[PDB]
């Protein structure tokens, strides 16, 4: 029987995002080379004139969730939320979880506006020491998710027991390609400028080249949330923050029970059992990591 | 008056503005000129505190419904269609705000230009002056972005409601 | 007719707004208290009677450092000059 929540609690993230890298190349010879693509100057960064395809390399880790809570300073509540994983595994087994982050990797909804009007996208996937089949990314939309493919299948099932209990960590490569068209524009991530003397535009430079933070990539990787309230009315995958917060609505879509404090409450402080869908919720934001303490 | 209703999906991270310059604007404007001056555009969204707000919905307007139904706006926006959303359910509507287009000031150089190649009075410290006012109003209303493929240039086509109701509205689908 | 028009005099209402107003940061309750009704005069006297499209009024000496409410420390602007006079003084004071 608990009262509240510890003085002191917080979680690391089990999904760690590598930065990305911009390296333009050719379609038809993709397997041979890879130019790099630098910042040219308020900065732009456009594909040079003899190329017209855009790649972009990344990579993810992915550990385990009961060994990735930073600090908990108190046993019970520990214990607590030991025994409700290990009923989560025993229930679920973090496969729909799995399947959705799969499923928003081969969708390369981590493009962001460079998915916009791209001709041909694909996509692939590099484990440990073997690779899957390339990913057509342009036949996955970004509002269902397809739990049918055989290689999202396996990928989903090698990330699940990553996450439960089976293996202790997971190194998963992504590399990309998009043909954008020739002499085209592409659009890195953007400094937030501190600098008070110009405002221009200020892209991303990593290793010289062009690329993207990691969290964008880890946000575009998040949205997988549709078990909010009023989803029929809405009818989008929105990211999992703590009040449901986005920013394309402007709207707090979980100002009330449905929040992950009052769902963690009724779940630890009570013992009250909960739908599949508040599990579900419970569990992505665990995976999310971040800190959670009292007043 | 028929109206066809179009919806920007939201949480694609895209802002509206340009998927409506992008791939919504030229292709209304390329079967406007192709249908022969029949049609007009509303947007079911302003709202002006500081500025425009064009917003999520756009609305295209038509006197006919055979019109629209050749259009065939179905098999021409197949492409974008995880972006936007458009429906088969044309009806009839009684409460429409039309739209129309406020002109613009061009720079110095080009005003310059036409001012000597016409009767030149030459007042050139103030000139400008008399255009920045007009742009200090002209540069706080929505606006559409557009390649002009005929001229080989861009512009910031500007828009603001109006009270009128009826009248042959533009190539352009404004007012 | 009391418009930031050009160019070429911010500066000089940066610079005045930055050199009167050092030193004489004070709490809400000391500050002197904006009015709707000075604003009102303002563009009565100035042939107005709603604020122009484009245009946000602004006071040259904020009231937060000392300044005062009233037709001398007033000036009617656009909204690009109005947030780079905000921001420059955000980077001198705060």
């Amino acid at each position: 029987t608990l009262k509240s929540r510890p003085e002191n609690l917080s979680f690391a993230r089990c999904l760690n995002t590598t930065e990305a890298k911009f390296w333009q190349t050719d379609f038809l010879k993709r397997h041979t080379f890879k130019l790099p693509l630098l910042i040219t100057d308020s900065q732009s960064c456009t594909l040079s004139t003899e190329c017209d395809t855009l790649r972009i390399d990344f990579g993810i880790k992915v550990l385990p969730v009961k060994e990735s809570m930073y600090s908990c300073s108190d046993y019970n509540y520990r214990t607590a939320i030991y025994q409700k994983i290990d009923e989560y595994i025993a229930e679920d087994g973090f496969l729909t979880l799995a399947k959705r982050y799969v499923n928003n990797i081969a969708n390369a909804r981590f493009l962001w506006r460079n998915r916009k009007g791209a001709e041909i996208i694909e996509t692939i996937v590099t484990i440990e020491d073997k690779e899957y089949p390339s990913f057509n990314s342009k036949s996955f939309n970004l509002d269902t998710f397809v739990e049918d493919n055989a290689t999202i299948n396996e990928i989903a099932q090698q990330i699940a027991d990553t996450f439960a209990g089976k293996r202790e960590y997971l190194n998963i490569y992504v590399t990309c390609f998009v043909k954008i068209g020739c002499a085209m524009e592409v659009y890195p991530s953007q400094e937030m400028t501190f600098d008070d003397d110009d405002k221009g535009k200020k892209l991303f430079k990593f290793e010289g080249s062009a690329g993207m933070h990691s969290q964008k990539i880890n946000n575009a990787l998040r949205t997988i949330d549709t078990w909010y309230p009023d989803y029929t009315t809405y009818e989008f995958p929105i990211p999992v923050e703590n009040y449901g917060a986005a920013r394309s609505i402007g709207i707090p879509f979980r100002p009330d029970t449905k929040s992950f404090y009052k769902l963690i409450d009724r779940m630890i402080l009570k013992n009250e059992d909960l739908p599949i869908e508040d599990k579900h919720y419970v569990m992505a934001i665990l995976i999310r990591g971040g800190m959670f303490s009292k007043k | 008056m028929f109206s066809q209703i179009l919806i920007i999906k939201p949480g694609t991270g895209i802002s509206p503005n340009i998927i409506i310059s992008e791939d919504i604007f030229p292709v209304l404007h390329s079967l406007f000129v192709e249908h022969d001056k029949k049609f007009g555009i509303t947007f079911p969204a302003y709202s002006f505190d500081k500025k425009g707000h064009l917003g999520n919905i756009i609305e295209v307007l038509s006197e006919d419904k055979e019109a629209l139904a050749s259009l065939c706006l179905e098999e021409h926006l197949a492409e974008v269609t995880d972006y936007v959303k458009v429906k088969k359910e044309i009806t009839f509507t009684d409460d429409y705000v039309l739209f129309k287009r406020i002109r613009e000031e061009n720079q110095y150089e080009t005003t310059a230009r036409r001012m000597r190649k016409r009767g030149h009075t030459e007042l050139g410290r103030p000139l400008e002056m008399h255009i920045k006012k007009k742009n200090q109003q002209i540069f706080c209303h929505a606006y559409i972005k557009v390649k002009s493929a005929s001229t080989g240039q861009s512009y910031n086509i500007f828009l603001a409601p109006t009270d009128i109701k009826h009248g042959s509205f533009s190539a352009y689908g404004l007012l | 007719n009391g418009c930031l028009i050009d160019e070429a005099l911010l500066p000089l209402i940066i610079d005045e707004g930055k050199r009167k107003g050092e030193g004489n940061y004070r709490p809400r309750h000391l500050r002197d208290e904006r009015k709707e009704e000075t604003v009102q005069a303002f563009l009565d006297k100035y042939g107005y009677c709603n604020i122009p499209v484009g245009y946000e009024v602004h006071h040259i000496v904020p009231l937060s450092q000392g300044g005062a409410d009233s037709i001398k420390n007033m000036i009617m602007l656009s909204i690009e000059h109005h947030e780079r006079v905000t921001e420059a003084h955000a980077s001198y004071f705060k």
